């Protein structure tokens, strides 16, 4: 606890404002105040008489829609003297340094003579409020010219929290009085007297516009206006009685903005309506009680963390829009009622007022998940959590901050296509004062609806608004709009929830003999396509039938037709970047493979099918010893093989899935290893002789293995399924792990390194390997598309030529960041956001002083403890002591499967680190200058191809692109299994063969997967290559140099690239086509 | 187009008179002991002892293992670090850890070679004395080695007594 | 090209390399030393440097027969000792975990011959192939590249005859049963040192080595705190 | 176990006489009891421990866990018998649906008209 106070001393002081710039405001606004009772009085006008006085003016009077006609604008205007104020975080001295710039709040009270008792009908004092800013915005411009400050002041009008009901003046500064420096800008806010007009008139529930229907946010625009300084005043109050509001307001607003929130209206569609000025009350509501029994929640003498931590569990916890809400005071304890308004909703009694009008239903759903998703943070004890929860921005991308987008292009967009326009009626104009609010939640009903379940969470967003205007204009104009329609085109985003989101039916209520009223609208909302259905459970229900593709979510089709039918039947409907990774993905050639969801799992299911009746077969067989367990390790029972199985598809590179097998403990194993590999073996040779007599469909044969560094005994055995599957089997021996511990302890202390890995090795591919593909197996079932998203992601590593070095394993362990430990994130839940967020997580991740280490475990036992957590830190800054350059050791990747964190990832040359993330910082780059569109992401799976010093042209005879079940192929293994061979790409191994001979000299890469990545046959690869910088140049003849030279001179050598040039022509034979130098 | 990013070989994408300068350096030459005895004596400059032994040690490891010459080197520097900055046990230590790891006749002609230079000659003259004991019966160069020794600091009946026990030990 | 010797002795031994149609007069260099080493099976050697990919005994044999043919100099050469391209035989790992059945630079290798009058006179043909690329590049040999060794390394997935894998088994397991049961008779056989101290041998133990390993490998609680009269004399004394 | 059920297992064994042996009954030492015991709670431990509740069921099947028994207490005594008596099973984590259709190795209804 002690480190996060000092990590939020540490913040607070880092974003502290610095009093000169004060000083520099101050300086001007007292100075602009004695400009404001400068301003002239004025008489009593007419909207005739107002509108000769600003006809030839170069002011133009922003009046709000519908502007006052002539006819019903029979009451008067006025100008008087106000009563200047100044508001907001300035006023309670809470304000931050924002890189960006802040606001300076002054209001300005009319005087309340220039009303009448009933001036709060039919827009009456919004009228008499805009004029009163034209006035002002005249005479303020030329007595600012009067006192030659309009030199470098610009003055432009602005919708004061993006509410087009009341637009402002803002003042800014361009580059003595000057404060462009200061980064602030003044805001003049007309507000109304308090108790103007009798607050039960303006209560949500009644009507202020005659047409009845109620009018919340009209209601709000002008009740809001006559109550600022009594929450200034409410607001002053407590932060004399509790001396730790301030720095708990900041931290609060600092969170805010990082999650994309703030006090903009939301109702038109932006993320918004929680700023820090509500953050600020609800603690002041908190403050005065805030339980069901009005107990206080929050006591003054908490400190800033305690303060903080109770209202973002109170937010995370009760609710305020569904079932209940609170009701407080600011002039009567606080109290949390059970009713709920349908609408997020905080009272004040007093005033009579909604807070929280501006937030939207969707906006605050998704507010409670980060109050929730924190919450659990915040209680976290393990990891420190003060960088995720504080220092980082998830707002910065959408598609990060949400899985699925679709931009839907609506019609006629000078002005909106006449029939949809009619759609927005007189009624919804009372209930919903612009179109842009109607229509946000015309789209969010329509798509809540249709898609139901298969979502958590939506926002609809109108791109291309704008709530600044030129003082000329008298409404905001956007290029698109023509005035009529502040944006250029809606953008839906979504949370989908992975467990339902691929449902092919959607479910919808039961059959009756009287249609219910829950059945009726259902049939009306999906017409044609709604169906009443019977299944095989024998209930009888109204549902709507879809169809999966491999290429988009079912997602797509719902809202397509779902927004087409009633919003709007030319709307255009378009998620071109899920698309493209779809169909990314290899596509097998299995039956209906184009219908197949990409999380169905099918064809590994019937893998493992496949491998049970082997399974069965091995353990009747009579063999000297007992068979103790057969274990599965192979690629495709981990849900993480590239392309899925196929039947018969042998050139894959996975299709031989390893089988780990165990025999019981005797004490008659060989002593010395060698005979213990042979000895292995000849269980091999009998389970393979016996397999094929008993069950003389399967068919074997032998293959060596040479992982193991100089353990040159192995020998597998090959089996081959009649369903069309491979299994390759080894044999671990308890005595087999002592044995290499004798080995490293026996061999010379220079030696013992070498043996080391060799002991690394083994244990990453017989021990820890079972660990690794248990955990993953059963860790997959919660995050379902983890299987698509590591696939994809180990397909962009093959093409930039990395899987050739980076270990399997490490692609699974790196791909599964987001997933276990999505903090600030969300879990992914589509194959566009999962992917990304693995290459954000490398992008910003420095394993040089960071380690990664994982909790394997399923969504809240087996957490890691705080004293296990201490140890593989510990084991981190041992490690980086002995090498604190990385060069050894690059990525640290632990869990408890692996605590030393070594297992995965040694032996990688650090040019090839360096390279996934200045690939990574690349990508993510490219994505902030280019928005992820088409172009962008083909540009993502494509290889440079050029750093590489040479480039070998290497081409296979026959397109593999069949035989790897690649579908743009055989039916049965070949006869001879020699002719195996004769449809597999030994590229693979080539490289590998080809580092070993010039590691000191060479780092050769290749693509290891040819089907998917070599082209429309997938028969294209090529080698790549790299100078080491000392046999760049030339060296000095030595016999310990150890690579292959050319002489200069007696004692001077260089490198002979065009020997190696043939060595590598060696080896391909035909294959090599073409050289690059 | 393409997503290209040049190849970082000193993971900078995450003479020598300072630690980077040093480090920087044995990133391309980690085989180079020259390199690492001059960052350690930089730091013996600095009176930086803990550090200097620290960085001996991943010379130790880092350099390859069939870079004897190199090896050798690293050792020989950490015979006169321990000799010069540290105590008689440390240097014991590195002195009979030296001799596991490479030839152990060598590291006692190093050894030996060290205390004549410091001058501690009463200590030299005791090392003969195992050294010769262990390894008499088979090399001749030591006790040739301790007759130079003798006959340079003017003890002449001793190098006769030497030399008649050279001749006992050795074939 | 004018160079033929490199001063510390190496003498350059230039080749021409095949012709292959991805790359359309390139050469590849070996450098040579004579070796001498005390030990048998190392003497008669020549030390060989940057040698030709998978380079086994028979290219050798190919080209020092293309050297004694022009030169007519006798040369047969024996074996190429300390062969390993990838560093796939440096540690033995047979030799560390047992003394049973195994009682034991880089891109280089020890050519073997015969005799001594093969390698000398090999030498000296060695020096004159040496000085042609100074005058003749063009009559320099060619590396094959190519020869039986090199087609079964490339079939890199080849399976393995299972008759022949049964034998290798059973040769291998005859042997290791009889160095089993010839160690552990004599671990078990009464050990006497000529001195008469009898070994002390476990039940169990198979090896004499595994008891030398063993070996390497590898008051207080019973005093009283007072029991003399000094002890309660200096508790005594520290209790004033 | 690793998939988070918490579990019981009860093992039962018997000493049994040797081949040549003469005495009438074959009584263990506590000693040997408690190292026998001591035996067995660690190898039920450590496979239950590594191992899925799936997985160990197929343990169950064939039997290798009284094998692995015997074979660990031969060298203490003589043991026959040897069996995994009972299996309880204490506790379960969250339901999950999609783990156990996976065990099991959607449908589409009929339009009733
Ligand atoms: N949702 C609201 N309901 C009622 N009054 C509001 C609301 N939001 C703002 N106000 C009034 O507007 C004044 C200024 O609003 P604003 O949101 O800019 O305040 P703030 O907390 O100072 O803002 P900032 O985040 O820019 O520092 C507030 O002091 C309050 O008088
Ligand atoms: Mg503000």
């Amino acid at each position: 606890s002690n480190i996060f106070k000092l990590q939020i001393d540490e913040l607070l002081e880092q974003v502290k404002l610095k009093q000169k710039h004060v000083l520099k405001v101050e300086k001007f606004l007292h100075k602009l105040y004695d400009i404001l009772q400068e301003i002239p009085d004025w008489e009593e006008k007419s909207l005739a008489e107002v509108d000769s006085f600003f006809k030839n003016k170069i002011v133009s009077v922003p009046f709000v829609d519908p502007k006052p006609i002539p006819q019903n604008t029979n009451y008067k205007f006025n100008y008087k003297k106000p009563d200047i104020s100044l508001i907001g975080s300035f006023a309670l001295k809470a304000g931050i340094y924002q890189p960006n710039g802040s606001s300076i709040d002054t209001l300005l009270t009319m005087p309340k003579e220039l009303f009448e008792k009933k001036d709060f009908l039919n827009f009456r004092c919004l009228h008499k409020r805009s004029v009163y800013l034209a006035y002002l915005t005249h005479h303020l411009l030329i007595l600012l010219k009067k006192d030659k400050l309009d030199s470098f002041l610009q003055l432009e009008y602005s919708y004061f929290d993006n509410d087009p009901l009341l637009p402002i003046l803002r003042i800014s500064c361009s580059k003595d009085y000057n404060f462009y420096k200061t980064r602030f800008s003044i805001n003049l806010l007309i507000g109304f007297p308090y108790k103007v007009f009798e607050p039960k008139k303006l209560l949500p529930n009644r009507n202020c516009i005659r047409i009845l229907p109620a009018t919340p946010l009209y209601n709000f625009s002008v009740l809001s206006s006559s109550t600022h300084e009594n929450y200034l005043k409410y607001l002053y109050k407590t932060k004399k009685q509790t001396e730790s509001f301030v720095e708990a307001t900041v931290l609060g607003r600092l969170w805010l903005q990082q999650r994309g929130f703030s006090s903009n209206m939301s109702h038109s569609g932006s993320l918004g309506g929680f700023g820090t000025f509500e953050f600020t009350i609800l603690m002041a509501a908190l403050l005065n009680g805030g339980g069901i029994n009005s107990n206080k929640i929050l006591l003054h003498g908490f400190s800033s963390y305690q303060l903080f931590k109770g209202v973002i569990k109170y937010l995370a916890t009760m609710d305020l829009c569904h079932d209940g809400h609170l009701q407080f005071h600011s002039n009567p304890a606080s109290k949390y009622i059970d009713e709920g308004f349908q609408t997020p909703t905080l009272f004040d009694k007093s005033t009579k007022v909604n807070i929280l009008t501006k937030m939207t239903v969707s906006s605050y759903q998704i507010l409670k998940e980060y109050a929730g998703e924190t919450l659990r943070m915040l209680n976290n004890v393990v990891q420190d959590q003060f960088s995720n929860i504080f220092l980082t921005n998830i707002s910065r991308f959408d598609n990060l901050k949400y899985d699925l987008c679709y931009d839907v292009q609506l019609p006629l967009g000078n002005n909106l296509e006449t029939s949809l326009a009619a759609t927005f009626g007189s009624m919804e104009r009372v209930k919903f004062i612009t179109l842009e609010n109607f229509l946000a939640h015309k789209i969010t009903n329509v798509a809540r609806y249709a898609l139901g379940d298969r979502i958590k969470y939506i926002q609809i967003e109108m791109v291309g608004q704008k709530s600044d205007f030129p003082i000329t204009k008298r409404k905001v104009y956007s290029n698109t709009g023509g005035n009529h329609f502040n944006f250029d085109f809606v953008r839906v985003k979504l949370i989908v929830n992975p467990s339902e989101c691929d449902k092919l039916v959607t479910k919808g209520p039961a059959h009756s003999e009287t249609m219910s009223t829950e059945a009726a609208v259902f049939k009306n909302f999906w017409g044609i396509k709604s169906s009443l259905r019977r299944f095989k459970d024998g209930s009888i229900t109204h549902c709507c039938v879809w169809s999966t593709s491999s290429s988009e979510p079912i997602i797509s089709s719902i809202v397509n037709f779902a927004l087409q039918k009633h919003v709007s039947k030319k709307a255009q409907i378009s998620n071109e970047t899920i698309k493209k990774f779809h169909n990314f993905l290899p596509l097998p050639n299995l039956p209906s493979s184009a219908k197949t969801s990409v999380l169905n799992l099918s064809s590994f299911f019937n893998l493992k099918k496949s491998f049970d009746d082997l399974y069965k077969i091995i353990f009747q067989m009579k063999l000297p010893l007992s068979v103790k367990s057969i274990l599965p390790v192979g690629s495709a029972f981990r849900y993480t093989s590239l392309c899925q199985p196929v039947p018969f598809a042998y050139s894959d590179p996975d299709f031989f899935q390893d089988v780990i097998l165990e025999f019981e403990t005797s004490p008659k194993w060989p002593d010395e290893i060698t005979s213990l590999e042979k000895a292995k073996t000849a269980f091999l040779l009998k389970i393979q002789e016996e397999l094929s007599a008993n069950s003389s469909t399967y068919r074997s044969f032998f293959s060596r293995d040479e992982s193991i560094p100089y353990n040159l005994e192995i020998v597998t055995l090959n089996i081959l399924t009649p369903e069309g599957y491979g299994f390759k089997f080894r044999v671990l021996t308890e005595r087999d792990e002592i044995l290499y511990l004798r080995a490293i302890a026996n061999a010379r202390n220079e030696l013992k390194p070498e043996l080391e890995a060799t002991f690394l090795k083994f244990t990453a591919k017989y021990l820890a390997s079972v660990r690794h593909t248990r955990t993953l197996e059963n860790i997959s079932h919660s995050y379902q598309f983890y299987s698509p998203v590591v696939r994809l992601f180990k397909r962009w590593l093959d093409t930039h030529l990395l899987l050739g070095h980076i270990t399997d394993e490490l692609a699974e362990l790196i791909a599964i960041k987001p997933f276990v430990d999505p903090a600030p994130y969300f879990i992914p839940g589509s194959l566009e956001n999962g992917f990304l967020k693995v290459l954000k997580f490398i992008s910003q991740w420095n394993w040089k002083d960071d380690p990664l280490i994982l909790d394997l475990v399923k969504p809240e036992s087996e957490r890691l403890t705080l004293a296990q957590y201490k140890g593989i830190q510990m084991n981190f800054t041992n490690l980086r002591n002995s090498d604190p350059n990385g060069t050894h050791l690059q990525f640290f990747v632990a869990s408890k499967n692996d605590p030393s964190g070594i297992l995965y990832s040694s032996g990688i040359p650090l040019p090839i680190a360096t390279r996934l993330t200045a690939l990574a910082k690349v990508a993510v780059n490219l994505l902030q200058t280019h928005g992820l569109n088409q172009q962008t992401i083909n540009l993502l799976f494509t290889p440079g191809l050029k750093d590489y010093d040479f480039v070998v042209d290497l081409r296979t005879p026959i397109g593999l692109k069949s035989s790897c079940g690649i579908l743009s192929a055989p039916s049965n293994f070949p006869e001879n299994l020699n002719d195996l061979s004769e449809k597999m790409d030994p590229t693979y191994q080539l490289v590998k063969y080809l580092n070993l001979k010039y590691k000191n000299s060479l780092i050769l890469s290749s693509r290891k997967y040819i089907g998917v990545n070599g082209g429309e046959k997938g028969d294209k690869n090529v080698i790549t290559g790299l100078i080491k910088p000392l046999f760049k140049g030339a060296h000095k003849f030595r016999v310990n140099l150890d690579c292959n030279v050319k002489p200069v001179d007696d004692e001077n050598v260089i490198l002979n690239k065009e020997a190696i040039f043939h060595e590598i022509a060696a080896f391909g034979n035909d294959m090599v086509i073409n050289f690059e130098t | 187009l393409s997503l290209s990013a040049g190849f970082d070989w000193t993971a900078s994408i995450l003479a020598p008179e300072s630690v980077a300068d040093f480090e920087r350096l044995l990133i391309g030459n980690p085989n180079s002991s020259v390199v690492w005895m001059n960052y350690m004596a930089f730091q013996l400059q600095l009176s930086e002892i803990e550090k200097a032994r620290e960085l001996a040690e991943r010379a130790l490891k880092t350099i390859n293992f069939r870079e004897e010459a190199e090896k050798l080197n690293i050792w020989i520097a950490m015979l006169n670090l321990e000799n010069t900055f540290g105590t008689e046990e440390t240097l014991e230590e590195v002195f009979s850890r030296a001799c596991q790891y490479m030839d152990s006749y060598t590291i006692h002609t190093k050894l030996l070679g060290i205390y004549e230079i410091s001058e501690k000659f009463d200590k030299a003259a005791e090392l003969f004395k195992a050294t010769a004991k262990k390894f008499g019966g088979e090399k001749v160069s030591i006790w040739v080695s301790w007759g130079d020794f003798l006959i340079s600091h003017n003890e002449e009946q001793e190098a006769r007594t030497i030399l008649g026990n050279a001749l006992k030990a050795l074939p | 090209e004018d160079i033929s010797a490199m001063k510390n002795g190496f003498i350059v031994v230039p080749f021409k390399l095949p012709d292959h149609k991805a790359l359309p007069a390139s050469l590849h260099f070996m450098f040579a030393k004579r070796h001498q080493s005390s030990n048998s099976n190392e003497s008669d050697c020549l030390f060989l440097v940057n040698l030709p990919l998978l380079s086994n005994i028979e290219h050798m044999k190919k080209f020092v027969g293309q050297l004694c043919g022009k030169y007519d100099t006798v040369s047969h050469v024996e074996e190429l000792l300390y062969n390993d391209e990838f560093g796939l035989h440096e540690v033995d790992l047979s030799a560390l975990t047992s003394d049973l059945m195994s009682s034991t630079p880089r891109n280089t290798a020890l050519l073997k011959f015969v005799d001594a009058a093969s390698i000398n006179n090999c030498w000296n043909a060695l020096k004159k192939y040496s000085n042609l690329h100074a005058k003749h590049p063009n009559e320099l040999f060619e590396w094959t590249y190519t020869t039986p060794s090199f087609t079964t390394f490339v079939n890199f997935y080849k399976p393995l005859d299972i008759d022949y894998l049964k034998e290798d088994i059973h040769t291998h397991m005859a042997i290791f049963e009889q160095r089993e049961a010839q160690a552990q008779e004599d671990v078990q056989s009464s050990i006497v040192d000529e001195d008469g101290f009898t070994l002390v041998v476990g039940k169990n133990t198979k090896s004499l080595n595994s008891i030398r390993k063993k070996i390497l490998n590898k008051i207080d609680k019973k005093a009283k705190k007072d029991f003399y009269r000094f002890q309660v004399r200096e508790r005594k004394k520290q209790e004033i | 176990t690793s998939d988070d059920y918490v579990l019981r297992i009860f093992a039962i064994a018997f000493t049994r006489k040797q081949a040549n042996q003469v005495k009438r009954h074959s009584y263990a030492q506590s000693s040997h009891i408690r190292a026998i015991r001591k035996v067995i709670s660690e190898i039920l431990t450590k496979e239950v421990q590594g191992s899925t509740l799936a997985q160990l069921t197929s343990k169950l099947i064939p039997e290798v866990i009284n094998k692995e028994i015997e074979n660990a207490t031969k060298d203490i005594f003589p043991l026959q018998n040897i069996h995994v008596r009972k299996v309880k099973l204490l506790k379960q984590p969250k339901f999950d649906v999609g783990a156990l259709m996976a065990l099991h190795g959607e449908e589409k209804g009929k339009k009733v008209t």
